[PDB]
């Protein structure tokens, strides 16, 4: 079976802020760019903030392909729209 | 989220709001009041009357 | 309608009964003069719905996303506007004159609960004609569980007792003389079972309290509905829909504008700015005209 | 007593609520009167009294106004040859209720309406039913006298 | 026994400037015929189904 | 949270029982200008008197905007119809 | 003779603020819901302020039924305008 072990993008909390719109780590803001996603296991996106940074990461059960690859073209869009560098 | 407060707003002083004409918004009596619920009475006509 | 009036309260006043005595001999008569109460009622509603479109996202999108928002922000108005209504189910739970009726064994929160049955209607209808209600305008809310309770009384569906055929078309006639309305907004009462949309979710029912309320009476004194069955009720006995028997005269609304609509172009912001707005109150009009029963979520067998 | 003055500012006709007050004071009263014989006839102690229980006493399991109580007392009235053809019954809206969840006055075997449908029962054995709020529970503290006088 | 229906009587009370309006009825109740009549006590127990 | 802490008005008996329909200080009579309030949470008015003086206050969970609008206006018209005065 | 010897309400400093127009306790703004009282010997409403309270009262002098009526229905109105609570 194929399975997705890991998809996790990392930023900083002032990056974070401009993109779940001001709010802070643990909570995912409704009307955000983190929100949206397919739910199969409950909240398919969760995030941490330690040493001011942030880790985005899909939930265990909701690591599909459509969820993946809506957040990738949300955090490209997200990030071309508000000026803020990608990384490979 | 439209939270920056570093730029200028365009409002200031006051306005007239309806918390500001309370001397000109009135109570109103609109002239229909609420009786009591009339009951039903039928025993005088069940009984023979003189 | 007050749309065109121009004041803030309405005031109505009540009349009480006279009394009765006997003329004794050399006694005057006793003059009797009642100091009377009135109802006033507020237009203390005022809510709005609104949205701006940017033109970035309008031209690469290819839907309709004004006319979208423009239809749900008016969906939701009514939404808030029937919500508020029926809220007022907590308000007839706390004006504490017998107008709530447990649809239990011993008829308390900590009995056997039971359904919607023939005896719930029965007590219901007895307690409005005790009170002098007219049978005129009289009409029962309820929710679809409530409704489809309702199919499974013997009484209500064979051709003995009514004329017509639920089991073939799964419409209720007229019960007692008092038709039957089936409603969604009419739920299960809980306190995170209700949404404001799709960004606020797990706000309480309207007529249940909690963290988020936003349908509890604010012109009256109310008890949240129950949201559970106290004792051995467990599973959909433990459930709790509160639906109403009422007269037309049981709250009031004043209409101070329904919802419109206006546009305006943000050019610092290059945008369309949609708001929908209305003006209401609502208040507990007669305190005798509305009957609340408690009942469950359970569908009986038959 | 009404004063000028009172009745000069108010924007209501006061007199006529008040008159329309005691007048229906005087109806209720003189219907409550009327309604009172009930204990009379309770203390006649001619065989009019029936007691809707197990055994025809105050001690037995009580049972609503069902059938069987209906027939009994038609029967009483109809062994003392009284005419059939101005009787009436008059009940609270509970007794009239406990008649609409009694079969053979509901269901079309038995009757030519529709009570469940419509909410009203027609002539039970040729009796019409009266329904009046007037008659309630029995209780040393359910009445009113106006809406200073109460219990 | 029907000896006076509620009926008004108005006078001025001139020293207090008011209206004076007494309803008043006469009538008496007894049982006519002690055959006629038959009272059935029961409860008010709205039974199920 | 906006709360009316206290709503108190003093009097003599004798103007007491003049506004009381002739019932002394701890009674509220039902046809007197005490009467007839919106009622909350009990009896919204209560009544004492020790030293010759009569302290009327609005109950404690009584005090809404309409309670204390209303015993203003019953005070007003019961002291100029009887022309008694209104010192405050 | 009958006397107001107590009318007061209790606020917390914020929404004392919304209500004086964003004036603080001991000053009442000429264009707030404080002002535009009848004056009968000086200024009809003082407020005062201690640990995060505001307490308005109708002054000394001050106390007709006019001034109670105005400031209850003022209350009233801005509370029921600006969401906030009155709790009795």
């Amino acid at each position: 079976a194929i399975t997705c072990t890991a998809c996790t993008f990392t930023m900083t909390d002032a990056e974070f802020a401009i993109l779940n719109e001001g709010v802070a780590a643990p909570t995912i803001d409704p009307r955000g760019s983190f929100a949206g996603l397919q739910s199969l296991s409950g909240a398919p996106i969760t995030a941490s903030a330690s040493a001011g940074t942030t880790t985005v990461v899909v939930a265990a059960s909701n690591r599909n392909d459509a969820n993946i690859r809506t957040l990738a073209q949300r955090l490209r869009r997200a990030a071309q729209a508000n000026r803020i560098t990608f990384t490979a | 989220a439209l939270n920056n407060t570093t730029y200028q707003g365009s409002m200031r002083g006051y306005a007239v709001t309806k918390s500001r004409l309370d001397s000109f918004i009135p109570e109103v009596w609109t002239g229909e009041v609420l009786r009591a619920l009339n009951q039903n009475f039928v025993a005088s006509q069940y009984v023979k009357t003189l | 309608d007050v749309t065109g009036k121009k004041g803030d309260r309405f005031h109505i006043p009540n009349i009480g009964r006279a009394s009765v005595f006997d003329k004794l001999p050399e006694t005057p008569v006793q003059l009797q003069a009642r100091q009377e109460s009135d109802f006033y009622v507020d237009i203390d509603k005022y809510k709005e719905s609104s949205f701006l479109i940017e033109d970035l996202g309008a031209m690469q999108s290819s839907y309709d996303i004004r006319q979208e928002y423009t239809t749900e922000a008016g969906y939701a108005l009514s939404r808030m506007m029937d919500a508020d209504i029926l809220g007022l189910r907590a308000a007839v739970k706390g004006l504490n004159n017998g107008s709530e009726i447990f649809n239990t064994a011993d008829a308390t929160i900590s009995g056997a609960s039971s359904p919607l049955n023939y005896q719930a209607l029965l007590t219901a209808k007895t307690i409005l004609d005790n009170r002098d209600v007219p049978m005129e305008k009289r009409v029962i809310i309820t929710s679809p569980t409530g409704y489809n309770q309702l199919l499974a009384i013997d009484k209500f569906i064979s051709m003995d007792y009514q004329d017509g055929r639920p089991v073939k078309s799964g419409v209720v006639g007229t019960i007692f003389g008092i038709p039957v309305i089936m409603t969604t907004q009419v739920t299960v009462n809980s306190a995170t079972g209700y949404s404001n949309g799709s960004t606020v979710t797990g706000i309480p029912t309207p007529g249940v309290s909690g963290a988020g309320a936003l349908h509890l009476p604010t012109q009256d004194v109310f008890t949240s509905l129950p949201t559970a069955f106290t004792g051995a009720n467990t599973g959909l006995a433990a459930q709790v829909i509160t639906t109403l028997m009422c007269h037309s005269d049981w709250a009031v609304m004043l209409k101070s504008k329904m919802p419109s609509a206006e546009s305006d172009r943000s050019v610092q912001y290059l945008g369309d700015i949609v708001v929908n707005s209305m003006v209401y109150g609502a208040k507990l009009f007669r305190q005798t005209n509305a009957v609340i029963i408690n009942h469950n979520a359970v569908i009986p067998a038959v």
